[PDB]
């Protein structure tokens, strides 16, 4: 779920305004397998 | 009234029939039924009477009794839970009692207060000083205000007086109104079955009060707890916004959020799924979790996306920023808020969904399955066994099965299997297998539910248009006539009879099906259950646990691949069609007919249901009610069987190590690989993950194949996040599921049996639970005694069954300091406090006596301002009691009031129960007179001279009475069948008025324990001003115990108390600590966030470590001592055979052969009656912990658990002293810290004694009815040894005869095992025996600290060449090594010679040895022609015969003995003739003799500014602990400095003068630091010049002796931290120290160095240091230290050390520089490269100048030229040739006076045996020098270990004083290190005397 990710992103990245936005697009974004994308770009995303 | 209150905590389901037909019974403001009011207000209620003036009251006080839309008038019974929680009753006019509950409380707690704090912190102090700590105050003050000042409160305290005022009323209604109380905004409707709520009103039923009640005590104790600054704020904050929100959503919808709380509680899994290393599980199980969460609340229009999302975010928000205990606990009380009401329609409708789902009948993996399932049974029936799998099928399709079945394959390969269909069916119908019914008398003794028969709605209930039944299976089975199993199993083979009506309430039958069932159960969990693989299930704790945690554990490396599910349908998901062939193979299996699955079978024809909504109904309809589905929990067992079997078949089907659990319907899994161990561990947990991953997929698809809905919602994968039976495990711990206990902490007792001590003794072991796990102890103490003082309370103040007629209320209320007095003593020895402090670091007791009274000394000395009390017990009025009253339990003291009616009730019900009796020849197993029979045995067994509780215990447990008592005791002890006993209603009135009033009568006996009573002059000071607790507890015993038994005191036991003897004391960083036993050291390790590799050490975990003619066989055993055999005690042995054998012909053998000898300690235990056990256990640290016990406490002995018991203890207690210290959220911020248990100054040791004694009353219980050379040492050692790895004694007087055989032994099992694969003769042989040793370290950690230690045998083997040592002092490698040499031996053996003529322990296992030594034989003594292997039994025989007529042309050796190669010793049991053999040659025997100083130098460590570090090579043995072997005991060389002295050092002294002499030096001032008590230091000035020494000693608790008796009088003739070495230097050539300390990566006493540095300053005079690398680092850490400003050290090894690591002696800007030069230069930095061989050599030439020195001492010689030069400086009792005779006539008069004497205080005989043999050694001792040389060698090896083995054993023959006592023998067969040394001391002065 979008919230869900949320979280995740909330709890796993670094930059506060980097994060403020890919939230603002995640509850734009609506396409589960896009959710899965910006979920890995997250993970991989922690430099 | 009259018996037994009924409930206090409800463990019934709460409906909405009940609610709703009481509420619409009244006339108060769509449900299943509209029928009728009138006519059942007329059917005999009353409750309409009731609940109408309960509406007219109602009426007459409610404005709005009827008026337009009911204004404020809501009658909200959808569950409110804000509406409780409005101020219902908070009028806040509180009610009278609680008031003084809360002064009474609050009052006591104040006066306790202050003692209790210091207490705890001098206990601290006793530890290590300032214990308890976390990187704020906690206080009782702290803890009761907390509990006082938290909200919850108010509201709980009126609950439970709304509880008790309900308790009342239904009292009254057992007995024969109701309750109308008005008050301000508010009413209070009251009945024995309603309440009312209202200041918006509703009503409540009795169960609902039960529930609320429980819940708020629930929230208000977690919020307590939480209060405490241990997990603080976050928690708090959790908890409260949870409760609100999920109170305000229960308002908003209803029922639907109790669905979402299951929902809810696997919530928190998913923020535990932040696995974070493998990603994929955090999108899966949270988002899936999420979502459908989102689906249970949005399917009831509260809004669909907003107020979803929203409500989403809001209740997840209690879970952020957590690790995985916090989230564990939240979620064990996230279940805190009640369950549902119930209503048949929803479950009666999904167990009825449970219905047709789709024929899927998948015969290929059902067929797979059943195969695997019979090979898993074939394989462990195998195992289980010496092995036979004898089937009597497969005709079908295999050969291959052909060959692994004729020549009876011990093994069968599952890829074997998974290769072929239908391996086998045994189906038949002819007879039985490996099975046997009609035993384990547990079960259908033991009753469980029942139904009724087909007019069962009636019986169900009332209300129709008949008659009840109420019966249970354990009366009628008690009164049942002919039955057993075999007409029962009849039934089973017989009739579809109308007569089973399944009934559900988890679910009920009729009687005869049940017992069916029972038996069907015991059958297979009895004989196949016992088949078991994949499964550590064996046992209850150990076994369960052990393997639950360890599956964790290598889980962890130094396999991150875990998942589980719990399923339910799994239950009645299952079909008959998919299940019968595992029924007929079993039933065949077991022979007895159509057995397995005949029940299920009947739910194919018939209704089932769980009132009911009629028109005219009363038989079988078509639907409330089910038509024949799968079941409950009936047969599981084969259930789990056939989950294991899919299990093994999907991991099969993907090749991978997997380990696994499974019961019920619930599992876990974790898998493991061959994964390359050296890359990082991230893509590790990935190929671990990738792995499971198509293991989950397959397994998923073979068990839908079997038919299964498997989903996502029952399962969880992840890397580390085991689940099972609630408890969790992550990253290998079991988390801290402690805050459920919490809410656990209930306000009273068990719901049967209402009485004030077990009620504490379960909150007190709930509480000691809750020690177990997270919280730390200090507030675990302090809880306690707060629960204990307000439990009290609540008990006296508004007694639940209140009268306030006696004066003891009034007593105990009036002043709170009784109170307190009376829950401040260890309950054990009265009182409410059941063990909380000592049990608060050891599960197990040993004995609570001597630890109750150790808990009151520490009390009132710490200061409970109680000090008389100790007096006042002591003269207390000893009890009645009785013979078999004591007999029954040890560890007891004889008071009034030590055990509840609970058992009291229990123990009269199972006798009424048994006195009624139809049955089986059970009929003697009840006798009327039992008791009089336990008081005979009683008699019988206590009225001696000397006594032992325990033997007379186990003695009445194991003899015939013991089998009575155990079944009359495990029977049926619940509420119902409470009743159902209670109908045997004649007790007495006397046994009546003694139930119903014991609280008042306990209460009155410590009013008895009132302000201080008289008080026993002479005994008082006698035992007053504490000594030690063992000898109060001695005194106590004996005192209290006097009136039946009088004089003699019993005694065989009181291990003393952890908190008295031990006292210790840490070290971290810098520290010192006492005067030199034991340590536990810590590395500096951090938890969890590097890498579990980096992690610095490696995790070593560490937790507590045929017929019953087995019984009469323990009983013999025990009974007769094993020593003292006469014909007497054993005719009693045969009698108590006669007595409890009852099984077979009974036993009329003479002599009992076969019961061995197990007399030697006290090892008796008992328990395992279970299953399992579900609070298992909690630590959480103690894995990177390194214990040690390289420091004396035991020796080379007999003790076998004797002293073990206290060394366990003593481990537990380290272990949790370090936990505690490290026990909340902490990190590797605590450096390198060692505890350090010195021990020596403990008050008691107490050694042990030794005698023996006849008792004679002659009683008998009556009941018959159905229930020359001796190389054989060698040959018998290697054997027990070697069958180990397949102690040092027995292994004393032996040689390298040992190793020879075990080597050979092993070559003989490993060359059979080579199968002709080529090993030629000693090339090949060496290697592979190399390959095949350096494995398993276990055992061979085992076999080097059992042989490898510090006596001489050591010394002997290495002296007899059999191995090499050459930092380099390993020593396991050594013990290999050992056995090489024996098999290189062998082989030069085999080279020529047969001898040996080997034994074994039938002839089948011969003929193979056989077959292993000539296989061995020719494998080396081949090398012209290969063999091949063929059949087992004769083929290698007739291979022996060929290639020995073969070779016989061939050969290498002498001719004659090849044919002597045609041509089997016997044995038994190894430990019958190992150990009757070894104490066989303990006759005069002197074969042992088969094994018959300027002399230490320099090492001059480094050069004058030498900068050119080497190869560091800083590598340590003992990596793994064995038992203790480094350094301990050497006693020799204490005989080379024979004085008048105490120190005898100074040897060292003129080694050092030697050296002095070897170099110049500066002019003479001799400083001397702080050590010398008459030591060395004379002897330089003795040497070199000085006048007025500079000296000092450590500061001492209390001048030196032999210096003032050296120089003062030839002068006349013409500890330090920062400021003791400041006054030092305050007071500049040579200076002297030493010291020694424990495990440290650090240097802590550099201040001495740096006070050389600055006082030769105020100039480059040399000192003098002792040292010692034992552990190697920390030396050369120092040596680095010095290599600074300082040049040309050196270091010389002295000759007073044992032979062991020596005691050596060595002659920047700023010193924090140099302290941190050498620290960081622990990463690359050692300076001690090459010279540590020279060291080492050196060390060895060393050894064997101090072996010289002792075989020199045997002699009349001297190591002179300097013993004269220090007597320079510097026992005599008459000697005789005949002290033989003297010993003679001095054990004749002292046998003589022992025979006289038996014809505070103290025992009878065993301190003047030790000091008659102790003065015989020292007559022995004196008279050395009169010597028989046999004798003189003899005694040589037993003052070296092997002690004092009596000389004049038999010679002292010369009848009379011999006639009185026959044991002499065991008298003649009966070694500490100080007395020790001091007469190895004492023999070196009688040789330099003379
Ligand atoms: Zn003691």
């Amino acid at each position: 779920l979008k919230i869900t990710l949320e979280q995740l992103a909330k709890d796993c990245i670094s930059k506060p305004k980097m994060r403020e936005e890919y939230l603002l697009k995640i509850n734009q974004a609506s396409s589960e397998a896009q959710l899965i994308d910006l979920k890995k770009a997250i993970i991989r995303s922690a430099i | 009234r009259e018996i037994l209150l009924p409930e206090v905590h409800l463990n019934s389901p709460i409906v909405k029939h009940k609610l709703y037909y009481y509420i619409l019974l009244g006339n108060l403001p769509g449900p299943l039924h509209n029928q009728n009011w009138n006519q059942i207000a007329h059917e005999e209620s009353n409750l309409a009477q009731r609940l109408v003036n309960v509406r007219n009251f109602l009426i007459t006080h409610i404005p709005d009794l009827r008026k337009g839309h009911w204004q404020e008038y809501v009658n909200v019974i959808l569950w409110p839970r804000i509406l409780p929680l409005i101020p219902d009753f908070k009028i806040n006019d509180q009610l009278p009692l609680l008031k003084n509950w809360d002064k009474l409380v609050k009052e006591s707690c104040s006066v306790i207060n202050a003692g209790t704090s210091q207490c705890i912190q001098n206990l601290s102090y006793g530890l290590t000083g300032r214990g308890n700590l976390f990187t704020r105050d906690i206080d009782l003050k702290t803890v009761v205000a907390a509990w006082h000042d938290s909200d919850w409160k108010r509201i709980s305290d009126f609950w439970i007086m709304i509880k008790f005022q309900m308790r009342q009323l239904i009292v009254r209604q057992t007995d024969h109104l109701i309750t109308y109380i008005e008050n301000r905004e508010g009413i209070i409707i009251i009945t024995p079955e309603l309440v009312a709520l209202f200041n918006t009103l509703t009503y409540m039923t009795f169960e609902i009060v039960l529930m609320v009640s429980d819940m708020y005590e629930g929230r208000h104790n977690i919020l307590s707890l939480c209060t405490v600054s241990t997990y603080l704020n976050p928690l708090k904050k959790r908890i409260t916004y949870l409760l609100s929100l999920v109170d305000n959503l229960a308002f908003q919808i209803g029922d639907a959020v109790y669905n979402i709380i299951a929902l809810l509680e696997s919530f928190v899994y998913a923020q535990l799924q932040m696995s974070d290393p493998i990603p994929e599980l955090r999108g899966q199980f949270h988002a899936f979790v999420c979502s459908e969460i989102l689906d249970a609340l949005r399917g009831t229009n509260s809004f669909t996306q907003d107020e979803l999302r929203t409500v989403t975010t809001n209740l997840i928000s209690p879970f952020q920023d957590l690790t995985p205990d916090l989230t564990a606990e939240l979620l064990c009380i996230m279940r805190l808020w009640g369950h549902p009401m119930l209503t048949a329609s929803q479950a009666a409708g999904k167990v009825r969904e449970s219905m047709c789902a789709g024929k899927v009948l998948d015969f290929p993996t059902i067929m797979k399955t059943l195969a695997f399932f019979h090979t898993i049974l074939i394989n462990g029936y195998r195992r289980k066994h010496h092995g036979v799998w004898p089937p009597l099928n497969l005709p079908g399709n295999a050969s291959k099965g052909l060959t692994e079945l004729m020549n009876d394959n011990t093994e069968i390969s599952y890829e074997f299997t998974l290769k072929h269909w239908k391996e086998v069916s045994l189906i038949k119908f002819k007879k039985c297998f490996d099975a046997d019914a009609g035993e384990e008398l547990s079960i259908f003794m033991k009753d469980k539910a029942i139904s009724a028969p087909k007019q069962d709605w009636m019986s169900v209930f009332r209300r129709s248009l008949p008659n009840p039944f109420n019966r249970r299976l354990l009366l009628n089975f008690l009164g049942d006539d002919k039955f057993d199993p075999n007409v029962e199993l009849q039934y089973v083979t017989s009739g579809h009879d109308d007569t089973f009506c399944a009934s559900y309430s988890f679910a009920k039958l009729t009687k005869r099906m049940r017992s069916c069932q029972v038996i069907a159960e015991s059958l297979l969990a009895n004989h196949a259950g016992k088949l078991m693989k994949e499964n550590g299930v064996v046992m209850n704790q150990l076994s369960l646990t052990k393997s639950l945690l360890t599956m964790s554990q290598i889980g962890i490396i130094s396999a991150a691949s875990f998942l589980t599910t719990d399923l339910k349908k799994y239950c009645l998901q299952w079909r008959y069609q998919t299940i019968i062939p595992f029924a007929q193979s079993l039933n065949r299996m077991y022979g007895y007919p159509h057995l397995f699955e005949w029940i299920h079978l009947r739910l194919m024809r018939s209704t089932l249901y769980v009132f009911n909504p009629p028109a005219d109904t009363s038989q079988f309809d078509l639907d409330i009610f089910i038509v024949s589905p799968g079941i409950e929990g009936l047969c599981q067992k084969a259930w789990t069987m056939i989950s294991i079997a899919v299990i093994i078949l999907s991991a099969t089907e993907s090749g991978t190590r997997v380990m696994s659990m499974v019961q019920g319907d619930n599992q876990a899994i974790a898998v493991t690989t061959r994964v390359p161990r050296s890359l990082p561990t991230l893509e590790k947990k990935t190929i671990a993950f990738r792995s499971c991953n198509l293991f989950f997929e397959r397994l998923k698809c073979n068990n839908f194949g079997l038919g299964h809905h498997l989903k996502e919602q029952e399962t969880i994968i992840s890397s580390h996040f085991f689940v099972y039976s609630k408890r969790i495990f992550y990253q290998g711990r079991i988390l801290t599921q402690a805050l459920k206990n919490a809410s656990k902490l209930c306000l009273t007792a068990d719901v049967l049996g209402e009485c004030t001590q077990s009620s504490c003794s379960n909150l007190a072991t709930t509480v000691m639970r809750l020690t177990e796990n997270g919280v730390e102890k200090d507030i675990c103490f302090y809880l306690n005694i707060y629960m204990t003082i307000k439990q009290l309370s609540y008990d006296i103040i508004f007694p639940q069954v209140s009268i306030p007629g006696d004066q003891i209320t009034l007593e105990y209320i009036n002043n709170p300091h009784l109170v307190s007095r009376l829950a401040l003593l260890p309950s054990q020895l009265g009182g409410l406090n059941y063990l909380s402090c000592s049990r608060l670091f050891n599960r197990n007791i040993g004995d609570p006596v001597v630890s109750a009274v150790a808990d009151l000394k520490r009390l009132i000395k710490s200061g409970c301002m109680d000090y008389w009390i100790l007096y006042n017990l002591l003269g207390r009025k000893p009890g009645n009691g009785s013979w078999a009253t004591l007999a029954a339990d040890p560890y007891s003291i004889n008071i009034e009031y030590q055990y509840p009616p609970t058992t009291a009730l229990k123990r009269h019900t199972q006798q009424a129960l048994m006195e009624l009796s139809t049955n089986p020849m059970l009929r003697g197993i009840f006798s009327d007179n039992a008791q009089a029979e336990e008081n005979n045995l009683a008699r019988f067994l206590l009225d001696r001279e000397v006594i032992f509780p325990r033997v007379a215990h186990i003695i009445i447990e194991q003899t015939s009475v013991g089998r009575r008592k155990q079944i009359q005791g495990y029977l049926d002890s619940t509420r119902s069948i409470m009743r159902k006993s209670l109908e045997i209603k004649p007790l007495s009135n006397r046994k009546l008025n003694e139930i119903l009033d014991y609280n008042i009568n306990y209460l009155a006996y410590n009013l008895a324990l009132l302000k201080n009573a008289i008080e026993p002059p002479t005994y008082l000071k006698a035992m007053t001003l504490e000594t030690c607790s063992i000898d109060i507890a001695r005194n106590l015993r004996k005192l209290s115990w006097a009136p039946l038994l009088g004089g003699r005191n019993l005694e065989g036991l009181e291990t003393p108390d952890p908190i008295e003897i031990t006292a210790g004391a840490l070290i971290v960083g810098s520290g010192y600590c006492e005067q030199c036993f034991t340590w536990f050291f810590l590395p500096s390790g951090i938890e969890i966030g590097g890498d579990p590799r980096d992690n610095p050490p490696i995790r070593v975990p560490y937790i507590g470590s045929s017929s019953s003619l087995k019984a009469v066989l323990r009983l013999a055993g025990v009974y007769i001592w094993a020593f003292g055999d006469t014909l007497e005690n054993w005719i009693d042995a045969l009698d108590l055979s006669h007595t409890r054998v009852n099984i077979t012909l009974e036993q009329l053998q003479s002599l009992t052969p076969l019961p061995t000898s197990a007399n030697l300690t006290h090892r008796l235990d008992d328990g395992t009656t279970t299953l399992k056990f579900t609070p298992a256990s909690s630590y959480t640290f103690s894995s990177f912990t390194h214990i040690s016990n390289d420091e004396q406490y035991l020796t080379i002995n007999d003790k076998t658990a004797d002293s073990n018991i206290i060394y366990q203890q003593l481990m537990i207690t380290g272990l949790g002293i370090l936990e505690t210290w490290n026990n909340p959220p902490i990190n590797r911020t605590f450096e390198e810290s060692t505890l350090h248990l010195h021990t020596g100054a403990s008050c008691c040791v107490r050694p042990v004694d030794s005698c023996i004694l006849s008792e004679a009353l002659t009683v008998k219980p009556h009941i018959t009815v159905p229930y020359g050379k001796l190389t054989l040492l060698s040959q018998f050692t290697a054997r027990q040894i070697i069958n180990a790895i397949t102690i040092s004694e027995c292994m004393y007087t032996k040689l390298d005869e040992l190793f020879m055989y075990c080597g050979w032994e092993l070559l003989l099992e490993l060359s059979y095992q080579m199968y002709y694969l080529r090993v030629v003769g000693w090339s090949n042989i060496v290697d592979y025996s190399y390959m095949i040793l350096r494995r398993i370290p276990g055992a061979a950690l085992n076999n080097l600290a059992s042989t490898l230690s510090h006596p001489k045998l050591f010394r002997r083997a290495i002296n007899l060449d059999i191995v090499a040592p050459l930092a380099s002092l390993d020593y396991i490698k050594m013990s290999v090594d050992a056995i090489l040499w024996g098999c290189k031996r062998v082989i030069n053996v085999l080279s020529n010679g047969g001898d040996l003529e080997l034994v074994v322990t039938d002839r089948s296992m011969n003929l193979i040895a056989r077959k292993l030594t000539l296989l061995s034989l020719i494998h080396h003594n081949g090398l012209e022609l290969p063999k091949i292997k063929g059949f087992s039994p004769d083929e290698k025989c007739f291979a022996l015969t060929e290639f020995l007529r073969k070779v016989v042309n061939s050969g290498l050796s002498s001719i004659e003995n090849l044919s002597n190669f045609m041509y089997a010793a016997f044995a038994s049991n190894n430990y019958y003739l190992t150990r009757k053999l070894l104490n066989s040659i303990r006759d005069t025997e002197s074969g042992q003799v088969a094994v018959t100083c300027t002399n230490d130098y320099i090492i001059w460590i480094i050069e004058s500014n030498a900068n050119l570090e080497k190869y560091p090579i800083p590598n340590s043995p003992e990596d793994d602990s064995n038992f203790h072997n480094f350094k301990l005991n050497a006693p020799s060389h204490h005989t080379l400095r024979p004085l008048g002295l105490s120190s005898t050092a100074w040897y060292k002294g003129i080694s050092c003068c030697r050296y002095l002499e070897r170099l110049k030096l500066p002019q003479g001032d001799h400083l001397y630091i702080a050590e010398g008590s008459g030591a060395s230091m004379t002897i330089i000035e003795y040497l070199f010049p000085g006048r007025k020494i500079y000296y000092n000693s450590l500061f001492s608790s209390g001048m030196p002796t032999q210096f003032i008796e050296s120089v003062p009088y030839k002068l006349w003739q013409a500890i330090g931290m920062t400021a003791c070495v400041e006054f030092i230097i305050n007071r500049c050539s040579l200076v002297h120290v030493d010291l020694e300390s424990s495990a440290s990566l650090n240097q802590q006493c550099l201040s001495k160095p740096i006070i050389n540095a600055i006082i030769t300053a105020t100039p480059h005079g040399v000192l003098i240091l002792k040292y010692s690398w034992l552990p190697f680092t920390r030396f050369s850490t120092l040596i680095t230290f010095l290599w600074c400003y300082f040049e040309r050290i050196t270091v010389l090894r002295s000759t007073y050390s044992d032979p062991a690591n020596h005691e050596v002696y060595l002659i920047t800007v700023s010193q924090a520089t140099g302290m941190a030069m050498t620290l960081t230069d622990q990463g690359f930095t050692l300076i001690s490269p090459e010279r540590i061989n020279q060291y080492w050599d050196g060390h060895l030439k060393q050894e064997r100048i101090v072996a010289e020195a002792i075989d020199k001492v045997v002699l009349g010689e001297n190591a002179l030229f300097n013993s004269s030069d220090n007597e320079l400086i510097l026992e005599p009792v008459a000697t005789f040739i005949e002290f033989e005779q003297l010993i003679c006539t001095m054990l004749t008069t002292h046998l003589k006076e022992i025979i006289d004497i038996t014809r505070g205080l103290l025992g009878k005989i065993s301190t003047i045996v030790r000091l008659l043999t102790e003065r015989i050694l020292n007559h022995t001792i004196r008279n050395w020098l009169i010597l028989p040389p046999s004798l003189r060698m003899i005694v040589k090896q037993d003052l070296e270990f092997g002690i004092f083995r009596i000389t004049s054993i038999l010679n002292s023959d010369r009848l009379i004083a011999q006639l009185t006592a026959g044991y002499i023998r065991k008298l003649i067969e009966g070694l500490t290190r100080p007395i020790q040394k001091q007469i190895w001391k004492a023999l070196g002065c009688v040789v330099y005397c003379h």
